């Protein structure tokens, strides 16, 4: 007898104030009962479970199901109730690795630890809560009562406790072998390295011995590269997404489009330049999966371009920590941005995209900024560092923008790449009033009940306009007043408004907007040489005139 | 040697707060520091049965090459029971000529933590690309940055400093979180020697060698001022009237009528308007009113302090601390260039730290900030520039305020 180290149990409690499960065992067929008796006899013999006396009040339902194997029975304990009453655990499975962060490995071996799973003991004081009952033949005897001594399949705490026990066991082996990597997924251990295959198989045997010290046996594998893992294909020197197939359809429902957008989003992390906007714009205000939605021409074009990008396999390379990280961004239009992250030119570690946030007004520079922050954050997650940026914006443009912008804003180290369309500032307001330029005092108002209103201006040269408006509001008429002033002035103009709303919008410097009015104003601004916008308080007896009702 | 029992507030579980992405260097730093702390029994490894988490990162404090672990305990702190010693905070601290800030946090590590509360201090050192399980720890002792640490350690601290306080009766000592604020009116060199006396006094009785020197008596504030001009344009008068209208929400007697009478008629913005006598008198009277303090301004310890910051351009920032709107407890301005000339966010982060420091000295707590920045930008970059061992609360303002104009 070679003494094996015990695996320390994890103390487990029920959620506070909650008791164990008490759930009636279902009636089962005589066949299923005999099957369950046999299975549980084997399990008991292996030490996985133990017969318990009448004292234990707790119960969890057990089921017998025809196995995935053609001839066999399988035991299914249904732990939903116990799971509801079981404490939350630390879940280490959160935030899965991204393949673009992995390092290339000369060899990667798989080791089945499935047997090690049942070597993991369940906390003694918690075992009673796992009690279950095999119903007796014809209900004429007490059912056979069992409880688990090991982590039960389907129980809430089993994956986290398994993982943490395995990690704790592997820690000294990993730390004393820095030239390999070890990763645990399901019932498998994966061991990569760059060593010669002899030295590699050696380290593997050493690992099997190390595991043996806890009495953990490995089968001495079916799985080999490429690995299909969490939606990817991992190869020794390269990775990609599992095949992306865009279905042919004469018609699309909401569900079809959702699935399509999901495939496209998943593909976008490697296939460069994927666009989802025109396809996603169909999905808003539906909620009915079966509802057939006709595709717009724009959606059709987007889908076609996607099909073209997806026509043949693309691969990302892995991360080399000795080389710098570079991120490059392009504007695709309609609030869509796309990016590539690489180290050596033309070999992408990964790709991606950014959609503008839902909002009333926006501009290209803000969007580029957001894309930069997103890429920065993802990059710190994946590589632990910020990439060098290549951006379609001139240094001078950025300088002007952030120096004059009312908000603090920043972009990490970056350089201009000249690849149209370039991001630019479309208009720039004046900081001081313009000498020689006509001064327009604007105002607007609307009756809240009738929704009748007026917008207009009076200037220093005696120029004047008042336009009557129907179906409008105060804010709309203030904007419309400014629009009129822009429309009717020369290339240089001073505009005086009392509207805090309009000033609030314009000082945000949008180059685009949901409101067609704001859009028209922006077009006007673009056409101007110089615009000074001044605000005054309303109702103070200033040259801004009502006049407008 | 004996742990004081600690509990959370009734009806509240421990914090579960996601660890945010950390850079490679911060991760290495935290692994070294935490390895040493584990060897020193300050922290212990924990298992999956501890669901709780508090975020962690590392900072380099003022003029030092050594990383310092920083836990963001804000959630735990608001969830932690109010500890009532049964402090009024010193009013004389801000009146002293020089205040030196010392990092006394290390001391906390000498007092064991209540067992049943330890689980709530759980934190994670993440791995790059989550390729290895995050290293999980909890605190065996009073952690730096936790609300309960100064409250618990207070009895020890007062006893440690009895000789120094008794023999230096005019020196004002205040403790906030990990920091010791020592004010005195002495000469700067003599001051530094007395501070050194205090830190050796601490070393004897159990990185405190650093110091941060503030001169509260030199804190400038910001009364409202109006322009003095020989010739006023229409634009000048419009801006003046806007500003006075804004001041009238604060100061009762502000009048714009006569000044407004110059803005009747539609005139070129750059045209010069001679002031009438009634207008000049109105201006003079307004100027007088603005020299008086604001009516009905009081601090209430039961209420939040609120801080607003405006970017004025060219590295200049204005700020206001208040509890109620248009009742300003303090206003200020920073023209400071500290290593930040090309970086807005670094500037803002330093402004936030300075304002928080001032707020701690004056009222003994920290304001909730309203930051002129997008959430994503701030959240991405602020930990890179953070030098302070506490952290305040903040929100974000996405609509440009008009008030910027009026604060300069
Ligand atoms: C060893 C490792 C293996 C592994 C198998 C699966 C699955 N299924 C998932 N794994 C993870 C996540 C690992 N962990 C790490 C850690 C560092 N670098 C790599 N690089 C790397 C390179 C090539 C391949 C291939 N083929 C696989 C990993 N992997
Ligand atoms: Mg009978
Ligand atoms: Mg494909
Ligand atoms: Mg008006
Ligand atoms: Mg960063």
């Amino acid at each position: 007898m070679v003494p094996i180290s015990p695996i320390e149990t994890v103390p487990v409690k029920l959620k506070p104030g909650m008791d164990g499960p008490k759930v009636k065992q279902w009636p089962l067929t005589e066949e299923k009962i005999k099957a369950l008796v046999e299975i549980c006899t084997e399990m008991e013999k292996e030490g996985k479970i133990s017969k318990i006396g009448p004292e234990n009040p707790y119960n969890t339902p057990v089921f017998a199901i025809k196995k995935k194997d053609s001839t066999k029975w399988r035991k299914l304990v249904d732990f939903r109730e116990l799971n509801k009453r079981t404490q939350d655990f630390w879940e280490v499975q959160l935030g899965i690795p991204h393949p673009a962060g992995l390092k290339k490995k000369k060899s990667v071996t798989v080791l089945d630890v499935g047997d090690a799973y049942f070597s993991v003991p369940l906390d003694e004081d918690f075992r009673k809560y796992t009690a279950f009952t095999i119903p007796s033949i014809n209900n004429e005897t007490p059912g056979i009562r069992y409880q688990y001594n090991v982590l039960p399949q389907g129980w809430k705490g089993s994956p986290a406790i398994f993982q943490s026990s395995m990690t704790k066991i592997l820690e000294p082996f990993a730390a004393q072998n820095p030239d390999i990597v070890i990763y645990q997924y399901m019932d498998d251990l994966y061991v990569g390295s760059d060593l010669e295959i002899g030295q590699h198989r050696t380290k593997i045997e050493e690992l099997r011995q190390h595991l043996l010290r806890w009495g953990l046996t490995t089968p001495d594998h079916q799985k080999e590269p490429p690995f299909l893992w969490m939606g990817y294909e991992l190869h020794p020197d390269k990775w990609t997404v599992q095949p992306i197939v865009l279905p042919e359809k004469d018609s699309w429902t909401v569900n079809d489009i959702q699935k399509l957008v999901g495939k496209l989003n998943w593909a976008s992390q490697i296939y460069p330049g994927i666009k989802v906007r025109q396809l996603s714009k169909l999905l808003r205000g539906t909620k009915a999966l079966t509802e057939v939605i006709p595709l717009t021409e724009e959606a059709e074009l987007e889908l076609a371009e996607n099909r073209e990008i997806l026509k043949e396999p693309v691969h990302g390379v892995y991360y080399d920590p000795s080389k710098d990280l570079i991120a490059e961004i392009q504007k695709q239009g309609q609030g869509q941005w796309t990016y590539q992250i690489y180290q050596e030119p033309f070999k992408n570690l990964k790709t991606g995209k950014y959609a503008r946030m839902r909002g009333a007004h926006t501009n290209d520079v803000k969007q580029l900024t957001e894309a930069v922050q997103k890429i920065t954050t993802e990059s710190i997650v994946i590589w632990g560092k910020t990439p060098k940026f290549k951006l379609p914006i001139q240094k001078e443009t950025w300088e002007t923008w952030w120096t004059e912008y009312w908000q603090a804003t920043w972009i990490p180290e970056w350089e201009f790449v000249n690849t149209p369309p370039l991001v630019k500032l479309w208009y720039q307001l004046e900081k001081e009033p313009i000498v020689g330029a006509e001064t327009f005092y604007v105002d607007g108002a609307a009756n809240r009940e009738t929704k009748l209103g007026k917008a207009g201006y009076v200037t220093n040269k005696g120029r004047q306009k008042v336009v009557p408006l129907t179906n409008t509001t105060n804010q709309k008429t203030e904007l419309q007043a400014i629009y009129l002033a822009l429309q009717d002035s020369g290339l240089e103009v001073n505009i005086v408004t009392d509207s805090q709303y309009a000033l609030g919008i314009i000082q945000a410097q949008p180059d685009k907007s949901e409101s067609e009015l704001v859009n028209q104003i922006i077009e006007q601004l673009i056409k101007k040489e110089k615009v000074y916008l001044a605000w005054v308080p309303a109702h103070k007896g200033i040259g801004g005139n009502e006049q407008v009702d | 040697i004996e742990t004081v029992p600690v509990k959370l507030k009734p009806g509240m579980d421990g914090p579960k707060v996601k660890q945010w992405p950390l850079t490679e260097e911060k991760i290495k730093a935290l692994v070294e520091i935490c390895t040493e702390m584990e060897k020193e029994g300050k922290i212990s490894k924990i298992g999956p049965e501890n669901p709780y988490n508090t975020p962690v990162f590392a900072i380099k404090k003022k003029d030092s090459t050594k990383w310092r672990k920083l836990v963001d305990f804000r959630e735990l702190n608001k969830r932690t029971q109010d500890f009532w010693e049964v402090i009024p905070h010193p009013a004389g601290l801000k009146k002293k000529k020089s205040v030196t800030v010392l990092d006394v946090g290390d001391a906390y590590f000498s007092v064991p933590l209540d067992e049943d509360f330890r689980k709530y201090t759980a934190f994670t050192i993440p791995s790059i690309n989550n390729e290895t399980p995050g290293i999980r720890y909890q605190y065996n002792v009073l952690p730096q940055g936790w609300k309960g640490s100064p409250a618990i350690f207070q009895s020890s601290m007062t006893k440690i400093l009895e000789p120094f306080k008794k023999q230096n009766p005019d020196i004002v000592i205040y403790q906030y979180m990990d920091d010791l604020y020592v004010g005195s009116d002495l000469e700067i060199g003599q001051h530094r020697t007395k501070i050194e006396e205090l830190r050796q006094h601490l070393l004897r009785w159990g990185f405190l060698w650093m110091g941060y020197e503030l001169h509260p008596d030199k804190w400038t504030v910001q009364p409202i001022v109006l322009p003095e001009k020989d010739s006023w344009t229409v634009n000048d008068i419009q801006k003046l009237v806007g500003k006075l209208n804004w001041a009238s929400q604060i100061y009762p007697g502000i009048k714009v009528r006569q000044l407004s009478k110059l803005l009747r008629g539609t005139k070129a913005l750059t045209e010069v308007i001679p002031l009438t006598e009634e207008a000049e008198l109105e201006l003079a009277e307004n100027r007088e009113i603005l020299k008086e303090p604001v009516h009905g301004v009081y601090y209430d310890p039961s209420k939040d302090l609120i801080a607003e910051i405006q970017k004025q351009g060219q590295g200049q920032w204005t700020y206001q601390i208040y509890q109620e709107p248009f009742k300003n407890l303090k206003t200020g301005k920073y023209a400071r260039m500290r290593g930040a000339h090309t970086n807005d966010v670094k500037q803002l982060t330093e402004a936030v730290q300075k304002i928080t420091t001032e707020s701690i000295v004056i009222w003994g707590k920290t304001p909730k900030f309203k930051l002129p920045i997008q959430k994503e930008t701030w959240e991405t970059w602020w930990t890179e520039y953070w030098q302070a061992t506490w952290i305040p609360e903040w929100e974000f303002v996405n609509t440009p305020p008009l008030v910027k104009l009026w604060y300069q």
